[PDB]
């Protein structure tokens, strides 16, 4: 019959600095071979210190995100302050819970400056379950990256790899060097590729072209 | 994804991996199948990530309500009563739920391990997982209540050891706490990658 | 006190309750209808007399049998007659179909009337003085009993209500005594029952019912002035 | 089948001045024997009985359904129930249930309340009664069941013939089957006095 | 003015139909007590028997446990109705968080079931209260109290009905350690207690001990006669 | 289980087989599968036999309260209208094959019912089983204004041919005359078809069996 | 006269709501002060009887881990409130993952302070006193019946906060630490008590940051008494 | 799979529980006791889905302690049979049915001891003897060969014994520990353990 | 005018029972019954409150009701209210009997409808039973019980009861006929039949406008005795005897 989940394309990389966050995700939406539309950024920014990227179904990306929208006044004219780093994590896996019946379909990476100024990573399933990392790559994509870029960032699958930590430029380039590999092979990574990094003084976004097919 | 806890003469032994992935594929070897419900208490987690997270966290409501009203000595036979019966309410929707209650009681050790198909038991030693069934050879074999804890942390992470060497589903860091009468205590988190040289001599 | 407020019934200091008493007296300001248990049969004989000469008993009757072999006659005021008349003739029916027999009429009238019990026990917001005369034909032996607002089921041979209740009753309770000939029972029952009544008798002033042990049958004017008076 | 998971045959046949009714000792699951003990038919008021054949709840609850509703009636006026009464509360009970409906082979047998005139009936597990004046047919083999019952029973038959009737009628249909056989009990009730036999059966 | 009142407040901050219903226990049935380190004692009488009717129809106290039992006064009508509504939470405390009952559980649900029994409009409030009589687990004893109000309060001794604060004034040489040291002055000294209260016959007195973790027994008329000959031994020799 | 109808001049004639088979045997022999309505109307059950004489009575008691409180006799487009409501509303969950007929005021009037509810206007109708055979003979040989006698044999001759076409079908045939004046019900009438005789008799006596324990309970 | 309770009043005001004011003078007197480095409130327990027990009834409770409370006026009706709380910080410590404010505590209560339905058919007459540490260090709020929030350095309330008010504003110390604050208690503590000081009499709450919980510990109110 | 004798004593009911829990291969708990006591004259014995037979067993354990102090004594046999069946009975239709397989033993002051029938279909039964689990047929091939109704309670141990050493002969299954009981006038009474070498 | 407010939800003002005061005078008006102890057996009687010899007698047992095969009662009230309470208990007592398949022990089972009674006389403002019903019955444990309703949710259940205000001069008959050990149903019957006559305003022991209803023990059967004025009509010749008896002493 109908279904009520579809992959609509797309792939986020979200890796966070020690004091800064980066969040990428490509622009293309579509299925199959047809793109629906060249711009879509995937990444959507709640509050200044905090942008997270929805990919998946995109009737569950606008809802959700329009959703916490929503939530984030609820909290905010309360309490008067903003919602902690925690809060979204937590209150995203209660309500994904109260669906485990039929849930959303959509994966998330929630990456930004937390209470304390500095970049988090949280791995997001259809569930609701979640961790703190320094760095997680999602999509569809992700097959290639994540070996990839274990080996550049995690420093695995060598011998005497030292673990630099990687400048606020560094990883600029490697989340660009991970995506053209990335872009080669899978069909839904191309077209305009939305970088966005979090940084203590504002929100900075980058836009990069790709292939079209 | 190998989990194994079992109780002794100090406390309960709580030791599992943290490589949580889909298929061959790696994906993130942090994941923390070893959730800490409350000082004094250990909670873990098998089959749904986020199902033994939210009971753990509705047993922990219950419990810490009742704590500020009373701070009185709570039984497991409340946590297994109220928690076994809210489950079974979902039995057959699609939860799945395998952590083992793990703790210290007043009067001694104790171990208890819970499903969600309504499986509720208290014995010495509960393992579950993939590569568990080649814990249990090494492990029972040589188990026994009167181990000392510095065996106890050689001969659960020997079990580990032998399960992550080679299995699909197995291997990052080893989460290892030690139960005591003030609850838990913290011991180390170690790779497998170090248990390759440590344990094979 | 007072006391008692009111759901499902009123209060009195003393006995019985107050308000709905003041219903009671309404019921004896209804309309008197006689009954009689003669025999093998019951017989039901009432009073119907319209105001002006310009009515015709033919459109509204007092007489509403329920089933084929159970009729009915009420003693008391108005609707709240038809009221009971379309429940007990849900009520009735429903037993009815149950255990798809009749079943004898005493089980008809612990069941009937079981509701209209509570109907008019329980608060109905304004009370109802509808009082009636329950027949039927069970095993060969009819019953012929009387109900009231208040639920105290009766059991007479001969009765009357309405006009005539203080004369009449005690009427019965001499002339009549034990069980005796059926028709010479409607005759001293009727003569008591012209007692009060006007002057004038037609056969639309009246009009009396009859329950045979082969189910009743209501009767018609026509009929109730060609019988006797006097009918016997 | 539900039918034959639990087992059991009961057969009513009516006499002349009587009405006995039998069912089969057998209670077990499918090929396995339990206990011969187990109770089918019941007593229902005086000088009435009711067969039951099915799911041993639905052979309970029915009966305790039946006697709860029964008892509300008699205690409301003290005379007993008319097989006319039961058949009608039997099939009115087995009628709530539409698409649930509980499966038995529900057969009264019993004798008026008012005089000696017996009668039986057989209502439908969805609750549609058959109306047979006397005799019932049931069994395994076929040339047994309608074969030999036309020239056994009788129109007006005797205790004596009656009870060698059901027996043999009971000992071909019975124990020609392998996991069918351990015992049978016969009713056999009239208005002087309440007789209760039991088929010799072998125990295999 | 003065409304009298219903449910809300009276001008005074206090209300009406609560204190009214107070007199009720002070009319009701007297009850004492008593408490040790392990074995507990208690008391009612008050029950104006004639013995020309049944004795088990006029019982009232009654115990949802062997650790926990229930003494109530004032109308048992009412009463009746809290042993049932205690009887379901108990054993519910009883099925959920199977460890022994625990006084503080039990009493906030009869409290916070009596404190919306005189809420609604509704819902009529209760003119009786009770007094929880039993013992920790491990020995340790535990009695508490209610109120019309819907509280519990603790006590070293039941002392309710007529007088209840001469009969406090008496439990004041209650405190020492002595009592209770041994059940033989215990149970003496509460029919020393009791002889100030109503008639104090010997016949309609009822008292029941309950010794550590073990359920306690209506003392018969015989052992209560051997404890008041030693009261009375003990009152004759004091001179 | 076959039900059949038909309209004549004076009235309808309404008609039906009494043998209800269960699987390949017969399982009631003698059975009267028409049912009371209202005085002037009566219907002929078929298909599922508790299902139907629960619906008869039902609809009949919808009637019996609207007749008896009414005064005047009823009309079968009341009975067909509560009855396509009904199934209508289960959605044919209720399988119900009926034969609605009678003569009012109006004059007489025939339903053919179907388990959806469904009914037509028509002077001949046949349901069940063995409706193949019963329709025929209604179809060539039937026409408006029959006899009294005529529609009278023109029914135990639709049943008769149909019961011979159809394996369910058998045992005794009804006839229920229903018309203003005269209403009557014959049953039985005449038995088409019967069951092979035994080659001989046999006699079962004591001897060849034995008895284990007996009871005995005194009744008043 | 013909006071129409929560309907309006001719003039008009609410009447029972000035009447739960009064409700709160039958309660115990708690003086409540606010400092730099914590907050310290105390309370007579008022015992009548040697029979009772004296932590059997205490007018200081614990909301949450970080968050104390002093109840007043009636008790069932305040344990009934406090219980609520807790469950609602509990659910706050859920979705938020962090502690509930004691800000957010007040208007969660404050919103049920007046429902006019089933409860608050009558109203409760309970004020609250909400102490405790959030993200701005000690707090000490104070509510009534209405549903008022004030903020206050240092409130009381029960029988003598009308003469315990008056000597409080004038010796309290806004900038001083809590050093000060402990002899600073007794002061009016002494004051409004007409018998000899015990343990048993009153009680203390002190709850401070660095120091907790704390709350307050056994034997700590006889050692401030032979410190006069 | 499992099942716990039942044989039925004049003044006695015979009880013997399987202590072994474990599934798949490795036994995880040896000790853990199936045999709950509801009162000292009814025992509770419930095998099958195990939040089935806790839920069975937390429901008629606390309802039986309820009406006992109730009314001053416990329900007869008779009746507490059939209220265990109004739970069989709504389990039978229901949204989430249950599943039981053993049945109850207990004890009566004026009858003696009796034996029931449980079921997951509700039907009860009477019988002083079953036979449940894949050892139905080797239990019946012992027991009906020798029987003594009026056997004693310590010769129904020793007959015990029989069906004990004959558990294990095709079956690939272990079983060591079995934990025996006893039901008299002075209600539960513990036996000795059974233990079953593996080599 | 404090009480004066009709209310029958709370309670009255000094602690006493509001409406049960008052319940206890509907129960004073026009009441009769008698309960006395007897071994191996009980008994009951009733009185009609019409005396008319016109009625039918087709109630058979009125005042007396019968709820159980085993169990019966006597119905002292408003019998339109009392209607109710019978196929109430009637089917609290079957609902029990297709529970446990075994017969409601009299112990819980006159608590139940007390706290049924109890329950209109609490809230809702509904008016309380003024209707009073005895009880009689016997069980596994304690045999032979006795229990009389009462409005307030206590029950008046004793081994005697007084029924109405009028037979308060039976019981002190009573309390110094009280005996234990000695049936002989007939010595209580004989003394039944002094109480009708004496006690009672009617005298003569009536036939027609009494009933006396008696229930004696048989296993398994417990036949009850619907007697009904059949042998009382030689029970009044038997008292007068004993008066013509007695008064040849002096």
């Amino acid at each position: 019959r109908f279904s009520p989940y579809v992959f609509n394309g797309g792939t986020i990389l979200a890796i966070a600095g020690e004091d800064f966050a980066i969040v990428a995700s490509d622009t293309r939406l579509s299925e199959g071979f047809s793109i629906h539309t060249r711009d879509s950024p995937k990444c959507y920014k709640l509050t200044d210190k905090t942008v997270i990227g929805c990919s998946g179904f995109h009737g569950d990306c606008l809802t959700l995100t329009k959703i916490i929208e929503a939530r984030l006044k609820m909290y905010k004219h309360s309490n008067n302050k903003a919602m902690t780093t925690g809060a979204i994590a937590a209150m995203l896996s209660t309500i994904l819970y109260s669906r485990r019946f039929f849930p959303y379909y959509v994966y998330n990476i929630i990456g930004g400056l937390d209470e304390e100024g500095k970049g988090a990573v949280y791995s997001f399933d259809p569930v609701g379950s979640y961790q703190r990392d320094s760095f997680k790559a999602g999509g569809s994509a992700s097959a290639m990256l994540q070996p990839l870029l274990d080996n550049q960032v995690g420093f695995k699958n060598m011998q005497n790899v030292e673990h630099v930590p990687l400048s606020l430029d560094r990883a600029m380039r490697l989340v660009k060097d991970v995506f053209i590999s990335a872009a080669e092979r899978d069909v839904y990574t191309g077209d305009a590729l939305r970088i966005c990094i979090v940084t203590k003084e504002g929100i900075r976004e980058e836009t990069v072209s790709l292939r079209k097919d | 994804t190998t989990t194994l806890a079992f109780k002794f003469r100090h406390g309960v032994i709580v030791a599992a991996d943290s490589r949580a992935t889909a298929g061959a594929y790696i994906a993130s070897q942090t994941v923390k199948k070893v959730i800490e419900i409350n000082p004094y208490l250990l909670g873990t987690m098998a089959g749904g990530a986020a199902d033994c997270s939210f009971w753990e966290r509705l047993l922990a409501r219950q419990c810490r309500i009742y704590e500020l009203r009373n701070k009185e000595r709570i039984s497991v036979a409340a946590a297994s009563k109220l928690l076994a019966n809210m489950v079974y309410q979902y039995k057959g929707m699609g939860l799945s739920m395998g952590t083992m209650i793990c703790g210290w009681d007043k009067r001694g050790p104790g171990l208890y391990y819970v499903d969600s198909e309504g499986n509720r038991i208290s014995g010495a030693t509960f393992s579950v997982g993939s590569g568990s069934v080649y814990a249990y050879g090494v492990m029972d074999r040589g188990y026994s209540y009167d181990l000392e804890v510095e065996q106890a942390y050689d001969l659960a992470r020997r079990a580990i050891y032998q399960a992550t060497y080679r299995d699909a589903y197995s291997g990052g860091a080893v989460n290892l706490y030690h139960v005591r009468e003030d609850g838990w205590i913290r011991v180390s988190s170690d790779n497998v990658a170090d248990l390759h040289e440590k344990y094979s001599g | 006190e007072r006391g008692y407020s009111f759901s499902l019934t009123t209060f009195s200091p003393s006995g019985k309750l107050v308000q709905i008493e003041y219903a009671l007296a309404a019921v004896a300001g209804g309309a008197p209808s006689v009954g009689i248990k003669a025999a093998n049969g019951v017989v039901l004989a009432t009073e119907k007399k319209q105001k002006s000469i310009l009515y015709d008993e033919r459109s509204v009757h007092k007489v509403e049998p329920i089933t084929k072999h159970i009729g009915l006659v009420y003693s008391g005021m108005g609707p709240d007659y038809r009221v009971l008349v379309h429940r007990a003739r849900k009520l009735a029916q429903q037993y009815y179909l149950v255990y798809q027999e009749p079943i004898p009429t005493a089980q008809l009238v612990q069941r009937v009337a079981s509701v209209m019990q509570e109907y008019t026990q329980s608060g109905g917001v304004r009370p109802f003085g509808v009082s009636l005369l329950i027949c039927g034909w069970n095993e060969g032996r009819p019953y012929l009993f009387q109900s009231d607002p208040s639920g105290a089921y009766f059991a007479w041979k001969a009765t009357a209500m309405g006009k005539n209740y203080v004369n009449g009753k005690t009427f019965l309770e001499k002339r009549y005594n034990e069980d005796l000939e059926l028709e010479d029972a409607i005759h001293t029952a009727i003569l008591t029952l012209k007692e009060s009544f006007e002057g004038q008798m037609t056969e639309d002033n009246i009009e009396v019912g009859i329950c045979n042990e082969a189910g009743f049958r209501r009767l018609t004017p026509t009929e109730v002035k060609d019988y006797l008076a006097a009918i016997a | 089948s539900i039918m034959s998971y639990n087992g059991g045959a009961v057969m009513a046949m009516k006499g002349k001045n009587c009405v006995a009714i039998a069912a089969d000792r057998r209670f077990g699951i499918q090929a396995q024997m339990v206990t011969t003990d187990f109770q089918k038919i019941f007593p229902m008021g005086d000088r009435l009985y009711i067969g039951l054949a099915g799911l041993a709840t639905d052979v309970q609850t029915v009966a305790q359904r039946l006697k709860f509703r029964l008892n509300l009636y008699e205690l409301k006026e003290g005379r007993q129930i008319k097989p006319y009464t039961l058949m009608s509360m039997v099939a009115n009970l087995l009628y709530e249930k539409r698409f649930g409906p509980y499966y038995t082979e529900p057969v009264i047998a019993g004798l008026d309340p008012k005089t000696f005139k017996p009668f039986i009936c057989s209502l439908d597990l969805i609750g549609c009664p058959m109306v047979t004046d006397d005799f019932v047919v049931s069994g395994t083999c076929a040339e047994q069941m309608y074969g030999m019952c036309e020239s056994l029973w009788e129109p007006n038959m005797d205790p004596d013939h009656l009870f060698e009737t059901i027996s043999q009628a009971m000992l071909n249909a019975v124990d020609r089957d392998a996991v069918s056989g351990m015992g049978v009990i016969v009713h056999i009730i009239e208005k002087d006095k309440i007789t209760t036999r039991t088929l010799k059966a072998r125990m295999d | 003015s003065y409304d009298r009142a219903i449910t809300v407040f009276s001008p005074d901050g206090h209300l009406f139909q609560v204190e009214y219903a107070q007199e009720a226990v002070k009319k009701g049935s007297t009850a004492v007590g008593v408490r040790g380190r392990d074995i507990v004692v208690l008391g009612v009488e008050k029950k104006s028997v004639a013995k020309l009717q049944d004795e088990r129809t006029v019982r009232k106290i009654c115990a949802l446990d062997d650790n926990v039992c229930m003494a109530f006064a004032g109308l048992t009508a009412d009463a009746r109705i809290v042993i049932n509504r205690a009887r379901v939470e108990c054993q519910s405390h009883r099925l959920t968080v199977e460890d022994p009952v625990t006084v503080e559980y039990i009493t906030r649900y009869i409290a916070s079931l009596k404190q919306r029994y005189t809420q609604s409009n509704g819902r009529r409030p209760f003119g009786i209260s009770a007094l929880i009589v039993g013992f920790d687990f491990d020995g340790t004893p535990r009695l508490y109290q209610t109120d019309p109000s819907g509280t519990y309060h603790a006590w070293k001794a039941n002392a309710i009905g007529r007088g209840a604060k001469s009969v406090r004034e008496f439990l004041e040489k209650n405190y020492t350690d002595e009592a209770i040291e041994t059940d033989d002055l215990t149970i003496k000294l509460v029919i020393k207690a009791l002889l100030e209260v109503v008639q104090s016959g010997g016949k309609n007195i009822e008292l029941a001990v309950m010794r550590r973790d073990q359920s306690l027994k209506i003392l018969n008329p015989e052992e209560i006669e051997k404890y008041v000959a030693e009261i009375e031994k003990e009152k004759e020799e004091n001179e | 289980t076959t039900i059949a109808g038909v309209v004549y001049k004076d009235g309808i004639v309404l008609g039906a087989d009494t043998r209800a088979t269960e699987g390949m045997v017969v399982a009631d022999k003698n059975c009267s599968k028409i049912h009371f309505i209202s005085p002037n109307i009566y219907c002929c059950g078929a298909g599922t036999a508790a299902d139907t004489d629960m619906t008869t009575q039902l609809i009949s008691s919808n009637l019996e309260l609207h007749s008896l409180s009414t005064g005047r006799l009823p009309r079968v487009v009341t009975a067909n209208r509560m009855l396509k409501q009904m199934l209508f509303r289960y959605q044919g969950y209720i399988g119900a094959a009926l034969v609605l007929g009678g003569v009012d005021v109006t004059g007489p009037h025939l339903y053919s019912i179907y388990p959806h509810g469904s009914t037509d206007k028509l002077p001949y109708v046949t349901m069940g089983s063995g409706s193949l055979a019963a329709m025929a003979v209604f179809e060539d040989k039937f026409r408006p204004d029959m006899e009294e006698e005529e529609a009278k044999n023109l029914v135990s001759e639709a049943i008769a041919a149909g019961i011979f076409n159809d394996l369910g079908s058998g045992s005794n045939i009804d006839l229920c005359v229903i018309s203003k004046n005269k209403l009557d019900f014959l049953r039985p009438y005449t038995v088409p078809n019967k069951k092979g005789t035994r080659l001989g008799r046999y006699r079962c006596e004591k001897g060849t069996t034995a008895v284990l324990t007996e009871k005995i309970t005194p009744l008043e | 006269y013909d006071r129409g309770v929560n309907t309006f009043s001719p003039e008009g005001r609410l009447f029972q709501v000035e009447y739960a004011i009064e409700a709160i003078k039958l309660g115990s007197t708690a003086i409540g002060i606010q400092t730099s480095e914590g907050v310290c409130l105390a309370v007579e327990k008022r015992i009548t009887s040697p029979l009772m027990e004296p932590s059997s009834i205490e007018k200081i409770v614990e909301i949450d881990a970080h968050i104390g409370c002093a109840m007043s006026g009636l008790i069932a009706d305040a344990k009934t409130l406090i219980d609520k709380a807790r469950v609602e910080t509990q659910n706050h410590w859920f979705t938020y993952n962090e502690t509930m404010t004691v800000e957010s505590v007040t208007q969660a209560v404050s919103n049920l302070a007046l429902q006019f339905g089933e409860e608050d058919s009558r109203p409760f007459g309970v004020a609250l006193l909400f102490g405790g540490v959030d993200e701005k260090g000690p707090q000490l709020f104070h509510m009534d019946p209405s549903g008022t929030f004030v903020q206050c350095d240092a409130r009381a309330i029960g029988s003598a906060s009308e003469g315990a008010q008056s000597s409080l504003q004038e010796v309290y110390h806004k900038s001083m630490t809590l050093k000060e604050a402990i002899k600073s208690s007794l002061i009016i503590l002494k004051q409004v008590m007409e018998e000899k000081l015990n343990a048993t009499n009153i009680e203390l709450a002190t709850v401070q940051p660095g120091q907790n919980f704390h709350m307050f510990t056994k034997e700590e109110l006889e050692e401030v008494i032979k410190d006069i | 799979m499992e099942y716990l004798i039942g044989i039925q004593g004049p003044d006695y009911v015979l009880v013997a529980s399987d202590r072994v829990a474990a599934s798949n291969i490795v036994q995880m708990k040896d000790d853990h006791d199936k045999m709950f006591k509801m009162s000292e004259k009814i025992l509770l014995l419930c095998v099958g889905e195990a939040g089935d037979t806790v839920q069975f067993a937390e429901y008629i354990q606390k309802n039986v302690q309820l009406y006992k102090m109730r009314n001053g004594y416990e329900l007869s046999p008779t009746a507490a049979a059939n209220f265990t069946r109004r739970n069989l009975a709504d389990c039978l239709r229901s949204r989430t049915p249950y599943h039981v397989n053993l049945l109850l033993a207990g004890y009566d002051e004026h009858e003696g001891p009796a034996l029931y029938y449980m079921d997951y279909l509700a039907a009860l039964a009477k019988a002083p003897f079953a036979a449940h689990g894949y050892g139905a047929f080797l239990t019946l091939s012992i027991l009906d060969r020798y029987y003594t109704p009026t056997i004693s309670r310590e010769r129904a141990v020793e007959l015990l014994r029989k069906c004990l050493e004959e558990l294990q002969k095709r079956f690939i299954l272990n079983l060591p520990t079995f934990s025996v009981r006893i039901i008299d006038k002075n209600g539960i009474h513990d036996l000795d353990n059974i233990s079953f070498p593996k080599q | 005018s404090r009480r004066y407010d009709s209310r029958t939800t709370i309670f009255s003002p000094e602690g006493r029972l509001y409406q049960v005061e008052y319940a206890m005078e509907a129960i004073g008006h026009a009441g009769t019954c008698l309960g006395i102890l007897a071994n191996d057996g009980v008994l009951l009687a009733a009185e009609r409150r019409n005396i008319h010899k016109l009625l039918d007698e087709v109630f058979f047992s009125e005042k007396i009701y019968k709820l159980n095969e085993d169990m019966a009662c006597s119905v002292a009230g408003i019998t339109s209210d009392a209607n109710v309470l019978t196929n109430e208990l009637r089917l609290i007592a079957q609902r029990y009997l297709l529970q446990y398949q075994e017969p409601i022990p009299c112990e819980q089972l006159v608590t139940a409808l007390c706290d049924i009674k109890q329950a209109y006389t609490q809230f809702g403002g509904k008016r309380p039973f003024g209707v009073s019903l005895l009880y009689i019955g016997w069980d596994k444990h304690y045999g032979f019980q006795l229990y009389q309703s009462d409005p307030s949710g206590n029950y008046g259940g004793w081994k005697a009861t007084c029924i109405g205000n009028n037979s308060a001069a039976a019981v002190s008959m009573l309390k110094q006929d009280y005996k234990e050990g000695e049936m002989t149903l007939k010595s209580a019957l004989a003394l039944a039949i002094k109480v009708l006559n004496k006690t009672m305003d009617v005298s003569k022991l009536s036939a027609e406008k009494v009933e006396i209803a008696t229930l004696t023990r048989e296993n398994g059967k417990t036949v009850i005795r619907v007697l009904k004025q059949k042998e009382v009509e030689q029970l009044i010749k038997k008292h007068e005897e004993e008066e013509a008896k007695a008064e040849r002493e002096k």
